[PDB]
C-alpha cells in the first residue's frame, strides 16, 4: 500500500511534493519499515515515531548540502530508506549488509557514524564551526532523543555551543520521556507517568508533535535556512512505536523486536531452552541479594539488556536507575562503596570506556569496593563494532587494585559472583559475553560457590600443547579442541578466569609442563595476552622461552552480522584457534 | 540566589504561556506547542509542557525586569538568603 | 599574627567560638596559608577565597559525622589546616608528605580522595543515598567550583540527585566565573567580564559572599541540619586570591604559584635556560599555524599548562575554549576533522581517559583526522597519581586507526608535529612529558622536519644489549647509559617514537642484531611493552626468543613528590633501567 515511495531514492525526488501527500508518504514509510524490520533485529518503536522527522529533515535540508546528525542510529531506518537504502533493508543487520546505525563510512550522506549515545551533538557543533571556518554556508542538524539528553557529552557540548554561537541545529526527541537508548536494551523499567536550555545558550523549539509531517516542514523551511543565527535545539513529541498498534502500547516490547509477525507481533520463543547470560546474572544476583543486606546493583538503563529486572522490583531499594551516564554510575558505585556497602555495576564492555576515568581514579586510587559487570563482552554480533567491547581486558586490567574475572558458562558466572560479592577490600569486574552455555541451577542447585581470588581453573587435560583464555573464549577453546581433541589431546584448556591478579601459579605450572602456549581473548591486544606475557616475562627467568601467540581481536573493527562469522572474520572460529597450534 | 529566566523560542507559540513571580515559588509556563499556528505556519504539532521556577530564597520584589507574551518570556526578580531555600520542589 | 589558630587542631575546638572571632580566625587562616604555600607549589588563589568556606563547613558540620566533599582538592589547604594538618604544611606536596588534594586514604576526615574535576558530586550523592540506606542520619556536602560545573559528571549526577531526592548538599564556587581548574593549569585565558539548576532538580542557594564567615555559619546551622529534605546546592561568591593583594588582581598569576616572596609575590625566574615542553609546543605549533590555513588546536582549559597561549591570541580563531570537558572536545575535534580541517587536541595524558569513549568510537571508527597532544605524560611529579597519566600508551595504542607518537626532546617534539599536522587521513596522538630537554630552535632553526609515519630513530650504538622506549623515557634511556656507556656501549638506544604503527622494521633489525632487548615507557603495562611483544610474538617466528622485560610503571599508584625520586620510586631512575640489563 505504498504508492509514493517506489518513486523516491533521494530527497530530490520529493522536493516538490505537498504536505497532504507527505503524510501518505510517511504512512507508507511506517508500513515499509514494519515489513523490513519483520525480517530481523530492528530497533523499531523509535524509528516508528521518527518516520515523520526523517521525512521532514530529508525534505527541507539537502544532503550532503546539510550535514544532518541523528542519534545513536537505532531510529535511522527511515533515514536509510530515504537515502538510497530502501532496497537494502532485507540485508540490514546481516553480514556484508547495512549497520543498524548511521555509519559515516558507507554513503556520501552518511554524515557521522554514530553508535554511542550523546556522542553526536558535539560533532554537529564541530561541523558547524568548521563550515563557518571554511566560509561555507550550510546547515548542520543534530537529532537526538531524551535518551541522549542525560549523558555528559550532550550537556557539555550543548553549553559550549550556546557559548560559541556557531550556527547549528539540535533535535531532541520523545517528549513523553520514554528514552532513546543503546542498541541492546531489551527493556527498561516501565514508568507510570521543559529543558529551558537557553541558560546553556541554545535555542529550544519543541517538543512539537512528531506525528504530522505538515508541522515540521512548516518549520525547517520557514525559519531554519542559514538565516538562522547560532545554535538551535529541536525537541519533538514522538509516541515511540507510533504506527504499529501492538508496539503503540508495547514499544520496548517491540523496540528490539526480533523477526516478528507483522500481524500479531508474535516473536520467537525458541530461546527457552538455555537462557542468556544477562538473565543468568540477574537470576543469580538475587541469590546473593536475599542473603545479604547491602548488595546493590548499578546499571545505566541496560536493564533488559542485563536482565536486571529480575533484581529491581524484587529489591525496589537495591537497584538504581542513573540514566545512560556510565560515568555518574561508576562513582555512584564508589560513592556507595565507601559506606561499607557492596554496590556492584552492570555496564556493557564497550559502554565502560564512557567512564574509564572514574574506574582509573575515583575507584582504584580509592581502592573502593566496586564490582563491575562488563556485559556484552567483545563481539556483540549483529550491532556492529560500535558495541564491540573488545577493550575491557585492556583498559581495566592495566589498573592496580582492580580484579578482572570472566566466566565460562552460567556456573562459573555465579561461581565468581559468590566471590566478587564476598570481597569488598577493593574493586573487581565481570567480563561476561552475550549468548548461552550449559547452566546448572542457582546456588540452590550449587552454583554460588565462591572461589579463591586469583585462582585459575583447568578445564581439560593436554600436555604437548597448552591453551588459555576466558570470556566467551574458553567455550570456543572447548570448541577449539573439537578438531583437536582427536589428536591425543595435545590441548589442555585452562579458563584462568582471573586476569589480574593472574593465577601466577597456574600459568607457571602450565609453562614448564608444555612446550607451547596460546592464550585467547575477546579483546584488543592490551589485555590478557599482554598481562600474561608481562607476567611470563618476569617469571621468564625460569625459561620464558616457550612459543606464545595471543589470538586476540586483530587490529581492526569487526562489523555487524552473524556472531559465528564474526568469529570467522575475527579469526576466532575454533579452526582459527585450532590452526594456531597446528603450525606447531 | 535572585531569580531569572529568558525564553529564546523564536516564534513562541500563542497557545499557553504564563508568568507568576511570588516569593520562592514561581511558575514560568514557557511553551512551544506550534499545535495549529507553528509561528504562523501550518502544523498540527500537538504538544504539552509548561515551565516551573521555584526559588531557594523567598523572591522579594526589589528589581523586576520582564519582556514577554509574544516570542520570549523573560523575568528577573530578587532575593538572596536563608529560611528554607529550595527550588523545583519543597519536598517533605 | 594568628592568635586563635594555635589552639585548634579539629573543629571541636572551635564549636563554641563566635562569629566576630570567627572572622579573625579566617584572617589568621589566610596568613597561615600564605606562609605555608610560600614554601612550595600551592594552588593558592582558590584556597585564599575558600578559607571562609572551610571555616564554615568545618564549624557547622562535624566530621566524620558529616561526609564533606570538596572539589578537585586544590583549595583543600584551609581544610587540611583545620583537620589536624596545619603542622604538616611544610611537608605538603613533598615526598612522603601531604598530597595537594584531598586524599581519602590519609585521615578519618579525608572523605573521598579527589584529584579530577566534577568527580565528586556523584560520590556525594552516593554517600547520601547510602547513609539513608543504612538508616544513618548524617549530612553529606559536596563543594565544587564553576570549574567543576562544566563537565559531564556534574550535570548528570546532579540531575539524578534532584531526581532521587536523596538528602544531600552541593556547593558551587566562584560567582564571578573564574574557574576552579585542574592541578597544573599555569594560566587560563583571562576574561574581561542566576544558574537555573532547578531543571537539574536540586536546591540552589547562593552565590552568597564567601568573604564573611558570619554569612555561612548563619546558613548551614540555620537550615541544613538533617531536617533538610533532598539535595541542596550552594553557589558561593568567592574572589579567588582573596587575602593577598598581589593575587587579588593576579590570581592565576599566583594560582599555581611556585615558592614566592610573601611580601612582593616574587617567583623564581631560573627556568629561563630551557623552556618546558608545553612552551616548546605552542611556541612551535604556530610555526605550522602560520604556514597553514586550517590548523586548529583544541584544549580543555589547560592553556597555561600547555603553553597554548602562544597560540590563542596569535590566531584568535584557531584556538578554542571548551571548558574542562575532555569528551566534548575530542569530538569537537572530530566534528571539525570532518570539514577537511586539521583540528588537533592538547589534553593531559591522565585527563584523556575522561574522554576515552570518543577516542574509541567517535574518531577511530570514523578515522577522522584528529591529532592528540597528551600533555603531562605519566609521572607528573608533585601532584600525586591523580594526574599520573601512565595509561595513555595503554588505552590509546590499543585502537586501530590511531597513530601513537612520543618525543625525546624539543626537536623530536616538533620533528613529529610536522608529521601529525601533515597527515590527515586518520587520527594520531602526542605523548610528551612535562620537563625539559635540549632544544634546537623552530623549523626556522630546523626542527619542523616531518618524519616518515611509523619510522623509528636509533639514538646510540650498542650491540651486546638493546634498549627502547619513548616519552620522557628515552632521555632517561640516554641517562640509562651513564652507568652503562662505559662498558663498551653494550647499550643502544632507539627512540622508536611511533608506538603504533610500530617501526616493525627497526624492532626486527634490533631483534636479531642483539641477544637481549628491554623496552621502557612512562605508562602502565598495557602499552608499548604490550604492543612491542604482540608484534614481537607474531614476528617471533624469526626467533622471538630474546629476553625481554618491559620496565613500565609497576602496578601501583606513584604518589606526589620529587620527580627524580618518583623515578626512583617507580623504578625508573637510570640505575633501575641500568640494573635490568645488568642481570644479563
Amino acid at each position: 500500500p505504498t504508492p509514493l515511495l517506489d518513486t523516491i531514492n533521494y530527497p530530490i525526488h520529493m522536493k516538490n511534493l505537498s504536505v497532504k501527500e507527505l503524510k501518505q508518504l510517511s504512512d507508507e514509510l511506517r508500513s515499509d519499515v514494519i515489513f523490513n524490520v519483520s525480517k530481523t533485529g530492528g530497533h523499531l518503536g523509535s524509528s516508528l515515531g521518527v518516520v515523520e522527522l526523517t521525512v521532514a529533515l530529508h525534505y527541507i535540508f539537502n544532503t550532503p548540502q546539510d550535514k544532518i546528525l541523528w542519534d545513536v542510529g537505532h531510529q535511522s531506518y527511515p533515514h536509510k530508506i530515504l537515502t538510497g537504502r530502501r532496497g537494502k533493508m532485507p540485508t540490514m543487520r546481516q553480514t556484508n549488509g547495512l549497520s543498524g546505525f548511521t555509519k559515516r563510512g558507507e554513503s556520501e550522506h552518511d554524515c557521522f557514524g554514530t553508535g554511542h549515545s550523546s556522542t553526536t551533538i558535539s560533532a554537529g557543533l564541530g561541523m558547524a564551526v568548521g563550515r563557518d571556518l571554511k566560509g561555507k554556508n550550510n546547515n548542520v542538524v543534530a537529532v537526538i532523543g531524551d535518551g541522549a539528553m542525560t549523558a555528559g557529552q550532550a550537556y557539555e557540548a550543548m553549553n559550549n555551543a550556546g557559548y560559541l554561537d556557531s550556527d547549528m541545529i539540535v533535535i531532541l526527541n520523545d517528549n513523553k520521556q520514554v528514552s532513546l537508548p543503546t542498541a541492546t536494551l531489551d527493556g527498561p523499567s516501565p514508568p507510570v507517568g521543559s529543558s529551558l536550555f537557553e541558560e546553556l545558550g541554545l535555542y529550544y523549539i519543541g517538543p512539537v508533535d512528531g506525528h504530522n509531517i505538515d508541522d515540521l516542514v512548516a518549520i525547517l523551511k520557514e525559519v531554519k535556512s542559514t538565516r538562522t543565527t547560532g545554535p538551535v535545539l529541536i525537541h519533538v513529541v514522538t509516541e515511540k512505536g507510533r504506527g504499529y498498534p501492538y508496539a503503540e502500547r508495547a514499544d520496548d516490547k517491540y523496540h528490539g523486536v526480533v523477526k516478528f509477525d507483522p500481524a500479531t507481533g508474535r516473536q520467537f520463543k525458541t530461546t527457552n531452552k538455555t537462557q542468556s547470560y544477562t538473565t543468568y546474572f540477574a537470576e543469580a544476583l538475587v541469590a546473593e541479594a536475599e542473603v545479604d543486606k547491602d548488595v546493590v546493583a548499578i546499571h545505566a538503563a541496560m536493564g533488559g539488556g542485563t536482565g536486571l529486572n529480575l533484581f529491581q522490583r524484587r529489591f525496589p531499594t537495591r537497584c538504581f536507575d542513573v540514566g545512560i551516564a556510565e560515568q555518574h554510575a561508576v562513582t555512584f558505585a564508589a560513592g556507595l562503596a565507601c559506606e561499607g556497602l557492596k554496590p556492584f555495576c552492570a555496564i556493557y564492555s564497550s559502554f565502560m570506556q564512557r567512564a574509564y576515568d572514574q574506574v582509573v581514579h575515583d575507584v582504584d586510587l580509592q581502592k573502593l569496593p566496586v564490582r563491575f559487570a562488563m556485559d556484552r563482552a567483545g563481539l556483540v554480533g549483529a550491532d556492529g563494532p560500535t558495541h564491540c567491547g573488545a577493550f575491557d581486558v585492556t583498559f581495566m586490567a592495566c589498573l592496580p587494585n582492580m580484579i578482572v574475572m570472566a566466566p565460562s558458562d552460567e556456573a562459573d558466572l555465579f561461581n565468581m559472583v559468590a566471590t566478587a560479592v564476598a570481597i569488598d577490600d577493593r574493586p573487581s569486574c565481570f567480563r561476561y559475553p552475550r549468548g548461552n552455555g550449559i547452566g546448572v541451577a542457582l546456588p540452590p542447585g550449587n552454583k554460588g560457590v565462591p572461589i579463591e581470588i586469583g585462582k585459575g581453573r583447568i578445564l581439560k587435560e593436554g600436555e604437548r600443547v597448552a591453551l588459555l583464555g576466558y570470556g566467551s573464549a574458553v567455550q570456543s577453546c572447548l570448541g577449539a579442541a573439537v578438531m583437536l581433541e582427536e589428536r591425543g589431546l595435545n590441548v589442555t584448556v585452562a579458563d584462568a578466569r582471573f586476569c589480574k591478579p593472574l593465577d601466577r601459579a597456574l600459568i607457571r605450572s602450565l609453562a614448564k609442563s608444555h612446550e607451547v602456549l596460546i592464550t585467547v581473548e575477546e579483546g584488543s591486544i592490551g589485555g590478557f595476552g599482554s598481562h600474561v606475557v608481562q607476567f611470563l616475562a618476569l617469571d621468564g627467568l625460569l625459561d620464558g622461552k616457550l612459543k606464545w601467540r595471543p589470538m586476540v581481536l586483530p587490529d581492526r573493527y569487526i562489523d555487524h552480522g552473524a556472531p559465528a562469522d564474526q568469529l570467522a572474520e575475527a579469526g576466532l572460529m575454533p579452526s582459527h584457534i585450532a590452526a594456531t597450534a597446528l603450525n606447531l | 540566589h535572585e531569580i531569572k529566566m529568558r525564553f529564546d523560542m523564536p516564534g513562541l507559540s500563542k497557545e499557553d504561556v504564563k508568568i507568576s513571580v511570588e516569593d520562592n515559588v514561581l511558575v514560568i509556563k514557557g511553551e512551544q506547542k506550534k499545535e495549529d499556528s507553528d509561528d504562523s505556519w501550518s502544523g498540527r504539532s500537538v504538544s504539552s509542557y509548561g515551565t516551573r521556577l521555584q526559588l531557594p530564597d523567598n523572591c522579594e520584589k526589589d528589581k523586576i525586569k520582564a519582556e514577554l507574551k509574544n516570542g520570549v518570556l523573560f523575568i528577573t526578580i530578587p532575593k538572596t538568603k536563608v529560611e528554607r531555600k529550595v527550588i523545583d520542589v519543597q519536598i517533605q
